[PDB]
DNA sequence: TCTACCGATAAGCACAACTACCTCTCC
RNA sequence: CGAGAGGUA
DNA sequence: TTGTGCTTATCGGTAGA
């Protein structure tokens, strides 16, 4: 009983003069499924 | 509904009188050239009553109605008794004239009064 | 101007045969002529004054009603408080207004002033060029007198107010003049069925 | 039917009624108001044209109402006829 | 007429109108049961049934208060007011 | 209602002359309906003729099959046009004074000449001397739009005429019951908003042909306006029979006593209220 | 982008109120006269030229003249110098929320971005004003929502695209107002909320709301059911479906029946008996669904014999029918059939997209 | 094959089904189970393929 | 000479769009 | 306890 | 998405003293 769904990262670099957003739910059978 | 162009501005004209002149000229606001005008016509449209676009398929608008149908007069060929009657005018004589025609499928018979 | 002659004379042969079915003693001549004698009778013109007659209660002598025709449209307070005064002088309590057009509030608010001490009525002249009595859908109507009211009454047991009911503006309760606490007898094309002015 | 040629002879008979049930109908359709100049008997020469242009009387009529009302009450009664001939074509111990 | 226009002066809206040759016996063209499709969806019971139940539910608390009293008079719940003096009754054995 | 549907009956005198109901019928849907002067007219134009004072003057060209067809004559369409224009005269809110219309069959246009047999009406503004109406625009779109949509054959009131025959009709006959056959006309009148009622309107258009139709039976097709103009009685004998022939095209069998008895349910107080709370409300009040 | 034919009511007498020709603009409402003459044309013929009506009516022209002494009335002078760039400047920066960019550079990106040049999107606008006026006076039949030709579907692409857009800006302004309110007075992973998409995904997932496309606020319903485990015929048909939404489902109108465009695309002999009748339709057994092409075909399709579109707008086009790319003109071609039919046999070779459409049409000529 | 929008004729289904030896119309002399008699109209027997719809009997008893 | 009610027409707002049941699935 | 979707007569 | 009412309200729009 539960969700399905697989992290994204995306690297964010803060300029002053990977980390984690969310988990989308992940459809069978997909590009990225056992 | 006639509009014209200048030869020197390229640009719209628009119609005048002039009452010295007393002819039609044609004169346009951005430059000032005042040409003459031809058959003395500044407006000229087909009347059409079409003026309710794509609507007239929808609503019965009723443009041809039909011909009215009596039981009283009875074929000849047939003892049929629906016909439709209408006036219309002979080939050659001057005035209104009824005629039948037979609504009878099998008949197909028309004649005069 | 044949077209407001003939007008004229359906409008009058309809007020004389709406009075001759209430009771007023409408002799044949004025009901059985013809539009030709009916121009000969009249002459070059009317001016809508010749039809301003006066007609009594066939029983009773003392009850008369007048007809009044006014000389113009648009009638306004002036013509009536002239009416109100011959009225008054003539010693008349009924009184008929043939008018062309509709009348002003004011006239309205004069006419339901002195409507308890005398009582008029207003028909148009388009509503009296057919007459509504003389027709296959309206049936025969009956106006009950007082003992006839009370008879009705004690027979069923039953109030008035207990009573199908007829607006005052109902055509044919203008055609008899009726007014509110008269009962009617009607007769349907057998069973017979009463209504209530209200 | 009760055998082959039975119901060959049913199948061609269904289709001439058909064809003089859309006749009928196309033939009614003509008793409009823009039409009493050839209905009244007179001579037109314009008698060809009318039934040359076949497909045009089903756009006619599929673009009004009245004339489509017409048409379908024309067909039902030229098809009442047609639907007459199951009981020449159908035996006695049909079931339906 | 079935590509949108008939060759176009262009039309906006059709009553369709049609004759299928064929039977449910012999079989139907495609084209026959998309037009016995086209024609057989209006029928449906769930589609238009709200008005005979607002019609029905409207007339019934019109129509519920009339009896017939012992007088043979035809009255009303509300204040005992009379509707009809005489019910008609063509057979009156009742 | 804005459709206002109507009901006018055939008199029993046409039936001397052969032919008679028929010719009648037809005598009056050429009297009673509107023909608008656009479907007459083919080609309008305005052509600049320079005392007439009129600096614009209107063309309509009309060809002579389309008056034959449909009765009418020059003469007959320019005093309809001058009737129309002195009758209301509302509109056009114009220095405008009068406006005489002359009638010409050949007009001195050399822009086109494709018909040979098309009568010419000029339409000829009459201005006092003064140049407020010597602009094009405010011609274009007043004058033309206007006499455009004047009627030249009956009245603006009466909408569509239609013949009808019918065997069971609403209003019987006297006595004679014989036949079963009539050919009434049905009148669908535009709906007067105003005070005046659409059937005053009506017998003042029949005027000129009263004894033709049969003012015993005709009567308007509505239910509520039937009330007022002829009575209850008549408005209840009428829902009767349509509730009648509505329950025969449903297709049942229903007693003529619960039809009766809802039809006096629904007119005890002498008017048709509705089946909704308010008329309820009003009853119960 | 929305170009209106109705009466003028701005500085318009009782006698002249006629059909007029209107220009709606980032919400401007500028006559269309205006903007054709400051998009590099100065001659009223060469625009009349480019609106190439190429059929006699009166209303036609009497619209056409209205909307030329509107616009004349409007400004003055406005053939003669920047008269018009300056109104339509005037008029945009007049707004409740005006661009910060210029009047130059809100031509350019804001209007037709597909066109670079300024005064190749002056002829598109004569080409838009040609379509309305023909289908205006009836030689065009308009678009209806029942074909299939002008609706497209979005499975999972653009459907969880729009609630991946708005939860990602709900999280940037939670995150920059923490850091509004947390710099006055810090590593990226803790400003950053890891736990709004997932929440807001998870309630979209089970309450089945879904963002409207048009709408911020009023959440679709039906746009995500369940799945039955009866039969896997159940589970097969229930994976291939396709809705329509319809505002009051009571009354559907005209998308209940089946249309001819449902031909092999969409099954019109099974549809759900009830309320929800042809607006669920369930898709046939040889149906695809189109997705985004990767390559450019502008260069295969210059290679075939396209040449592109005349950037003065003085030089007419003769018999050169219009080719258009999704919605946009890019070229133009002599001959269509030898183009249409060279275009096929390339694509029969795998040398363009096989999910591709090409379409010919004598009427329009493009 | 009974592909829908290609199905056989009439023709070959009644042939296929009298080379079966059986009547070409499908219906078949039955007698009666009761009284042995033998009725005097063919009944029409086939196997068809019918299907179980997941509504009860006991699932509406309330 | 200057209103006092009366009338026609947008306009914006409301209530209403059938019964008796059985299911799942978030709260 | 309500709410949302499907189904039965 | 319409179907009826229902109340403002909004301009004239007539007499009218
Ligand atoms: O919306 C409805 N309102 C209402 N009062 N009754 C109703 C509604 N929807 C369905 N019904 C009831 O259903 C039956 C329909 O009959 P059905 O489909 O079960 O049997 P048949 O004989 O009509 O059709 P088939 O299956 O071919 O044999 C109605 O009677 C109604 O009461
Ligand atoms: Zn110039
Ligand atoms: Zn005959
Ligand atoms: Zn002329």
């Amino acid at each position: 009983n539960m969700t399905y769904s697989a992290r994204i990262k995306v690297n964010v670099q803060v300029e002053v003069f990977d980390i984690l957003i969310g988990s989308i739910p992940v459809m069978v059978k997909s590009i990225l499924c056992k | 509904s006639t509009m014209k162009f200048c030869r020197e501005c390229n640009n719209i004209l628009y119609p005048k009188e002039d009452k010295e002149q007393k002819i039609l000229l044609y004169a346009c606001r951005n430059c000032d050239h005042q040409e003459v005008a031809d058959n003395s016509c500044v407006y000229r449209n087909e009347v059409h009553h079409s003026v309710s676009e794509r609507t007239q398929i929808l609503t019965d608008v009723a443009s041809d109605p039909t011909l009215p149908r009596t039981k009283a007069v009875r074929c000849s060929k047939c003892q049929h008794r629906e016909a439709v009657f209408f006036q219309a005018t002979a080939r050659g004589e001057e005035g209104m004239t009824l005629f039948f025609v037979c609504c009878n499928p099998n008949c197909g018979h028309r004649w005069r009064e | 101007t044949e077209e407001e002659l003939k007008r004229l004379y359906r409008i009058q042969k309809t007020l004389m045969q709406m009075l001759r079915d209430r009771g007023y003693f409408i002799a044949d001549s004025e009901l059985t002529m013809t539009k030709q004698q009916f121009i000969r009778k009249h002459g070059d013109n009317m001016k809508r004054e010749d039809l301003v007659t006066l007609k009594a209660k066939r029983n009773d002598n003392s009850d008369q009603l007048y007809i009044f025709f006014p000389d113009e449209a648009k009638v306004g307070v002036k013509t009536m408080k002239m009416y109100t005064n011959r009225m008054k002088s003539e010693n008349v309590f009924r009184a008929i207004l043939v008018v062309q057009q509709n009348l002003t509030p004011f006239a309205r608010t004069c006419i339901s002033e002195i409507s308890s001490k005398f009582h008029l009525e207003v028909f148009q002249e388009a509503e009296m060029l057919v007459n509504i009595k003389e027709h296959v859908l309206v049936p025969e109507h009956q106006v009950l007198t007082t003992e006839e009211k009370k008879t009705l009454l004690e027979r069923y047991t039953v109030k008035e107010t207990q009573l199908p009911r007829i607006q005052v503006t109902d055509p044919i309760a203008r055609y008899f003049g009726l007014k509110r606490g008269q009962v009617v007898k009607i007769i349907r094309p057998r069973y017979v069925t009463y209504r209530y002015v209200v | 039917s009760s055998d082959l040629q039975s119901r060959k002879n049913l199948t061609e008979e269904i289709s001439y009624g058909l064809r003089e049930a859309e006749q009928v109908c196309n033939k009614q359709q003509l008793m409009v108001e823009s039409w009493r100049d050839f209905l009244a008997v007179n001579g037109e020469d314009k008698e060809e044209d009318s039934v040359s242009d076949l497909a045009r009387f089903c756009y006619e009529r599929q673009k009004s109402a009245t004339l489509s009302e017409l048409a379908v009450s024309a067909f039902k009664d030229a098809y009442r006829d047609v639907q007459a001939l199951a009981y020449r074509y159908g035996d006695q111990s049909n079931s339906f | 007429p079935l590509r949108g226009a008939k060759g176009k002066t262009t039309t906006e809206s059709y009553v369709p109108y049609g004759v299928i040759e064929n039977s449910f016996l012999t079989g139907l063209n495609p084209l026959e049961s998309f037009v016995h499709s086209v024609t057989s969806r209006d029928s449906s019971f769930s589609g238009n049934a709200d008005l005979p139940g607002t019609l029905s539910r409207r007339l019934m608390f019109f129509m519920r208060d009339i009896y017939a009293a012992y007088d043979g008079t035809v009255r009303n719940s509300f204040g005992n007011q009379l509707v009809q003096f005489t019910y008609e009754t063509d057979g009156p054995v009742e | 209602q804005r459709e206002q549907t109507m009901s006018l009956y055939l008199s029993e005198y046409l039936s001397k002359k052969k032919h008679g109901f028929e010719y009648g019928s037809l005598e009056i849907k050429n009297h009673l309906e509107k023909l608008s002067f656009s479907e007459i007219v083919s080609t309008s134009m305005i052509i600049f003729s320079p005392v007439p004072l009129s600096p614009w003057v209107c063309h309509f060209h009309i060809s002579e099959k389309v008056l034959k067809r449909k009765q009418l004559s020059a003469e007959s369409v320019v005093s309809s046009l001058n009737e129309q224009y002195k009758s209301r005269n509302r509109e056009l809110k114009l220095d405008i004074v009068d406006l005489d219309i002359q009638n010409t069959n050949h007009c001195s246009s050399d822009d086109q000449a494709m018909k040979d047999d098309n009568v010419c009406i000029t339409v000829t503004v009459v201005e006092a001397s003064k140049h407020s109406v010597l602009e094009l625009d405010a011609i274009r779109l007043v004058l033309i739009p206007f006499l455009l949509d004047s009627p030249v054959k009956g009245d603006q009131g009466i909408k569509k005429v239609n013949i009808l025959w019918t065997d069971r009709p609403k209003a019987p006959k006297r006595n004679g019951n014989h036949l079963a056959g009539e050919l009434y006309l049905k009148v669908t009148m535009y709906g007067d908003r105003g005070k005046r009622n659409c059937w005053t309107a009506l017998l003042e258009t029949c005027l000129p042909i009263m004894d033709m139709i049969d003012w015993g039976r005709s009567h308007p097709d509505n239910i509520r306006q039937c009330c007022s103009v002829y009575g209850i009685d008549a408005g209840r004998s009428i829902f009767v029979a349509n509730l009648e022939s509505a329950v025969s095209d449903t297709g049942k069998e229903i007693l003529r006593e619960h039809l009766l008895l809802v039809a006096d349910s629904l007119s005890v107080t002498g008017e048709f209220v509705a089946l909704n709370a308010k008329g309820w409300s009003k009853q119960r009040q | 982008f929305i170009v209106r034919l109705s009466e003028n009511e701005k500085a318009e007498d009782y006698k002249r109120r006629e059909k007029v020709l209107t220009v709606y603009f980032l919400s401007t409402e500028i006559p269309v006269w205006l903007l054709f003459f400051a998009l590099g044309v100065s001659s009223d013929k060469e625009a009349m030229d480019l609106i190439a009506f190429d059929g006699d009516d009166a209303s036609i022209t009497n619209s056409l003249i209205a909307s030329i002494h509107v616009a004349d009335a409007v400004c003055e002078a406005f053939r003669c110098g920047n008269n018009a760039l300056t109104y339509v400047e005037q008029q945009i920066k007049s707004t409740k929320f005006p661009p910060a960019e210029s009047v130059d550079e809100c031509l350019h990106l804001y209007l037709f971005p597909g066109l670079q040049s300024l005064k190749k999107k002056a002829r598109f606008l004569g080409y838009m004003v040609k379509c309305l006026l023909n289908s205006y006076a009836g030689k065009r039949k308009c678009e209806n929502r029942d074909s299939f030709r002008n609706k497209r579907i979005e499975l999972a692409g653009e459907l969880l695209e729009r609630e991946i857009r708005v939860h990602l800006a709900h999280a940037r302004r939670k995150m920059t107002r923490a850091m509004q309110k947390h710099l006055s007075g810090k590593p990226i992973e803790h400003y950053l909320d890891a736990s709004v998409i997932t929440n807001g995904l998870s309630r979209a997932f089970s309450t089945g709301a879904w963002s409207h496309p048009f709408r911020k606020m009023e959440r679709v319903s039906g746009v995500v059911a369940n799945l039955g485990r009866a039969n896997p015929l159940q589970t097969l048909i229930d994976l291939r479906r396709t809705r329509q939404q319809v505002l009051y489902t009571g009354k559907v109108g005209d998308a209940r029946y089946p249309h001819p465009s449902h031909w092999g695309r969409v099954c019109f002999l099974s549809t759900p008996d009830g309320e929800n009748c042809g607006l669920v339709k369930n898709m046939s057994l040889l149906g695809l669904v189109s997705t985004q092409s990767l390559e450019s075909v502008v260069e295969k399709l210059f290679a075939c014999g396209m040449e592109e579109l005349m950037d003065d707008t003085c030089t007419p086009l003769f018999g050169k029918h219009k080719v258009l790319l999704n919605g946009d003109w890019v070229g133009l071609c002599a001959d269509s059939e030898s183009f249409v039919a060279e275009l096929k046999s390339r694509r029969r070779q795998s040398e363009l997209p096989r999910e591709m459409e090409i379409k010919r049409d004598k009427d329009d000529n493009e | 094959h009974a592909t829908p929008f290609s199905t056989p004729g009439v023709t070959e289904i009644t042939e296929q089904l009298h080379r079966a030896g059986f009547s070409r119309w499908g219906n078949e002399r039955v007698y009666n189970g009761r009284s042995g008699e033998m009725m005097r109209s063919m009944i029409f027997m086939g196997p068809t393929f019918y299907q179980r719809l997941v509504h009860m009997s006991e699932d509406k008893v309330k």
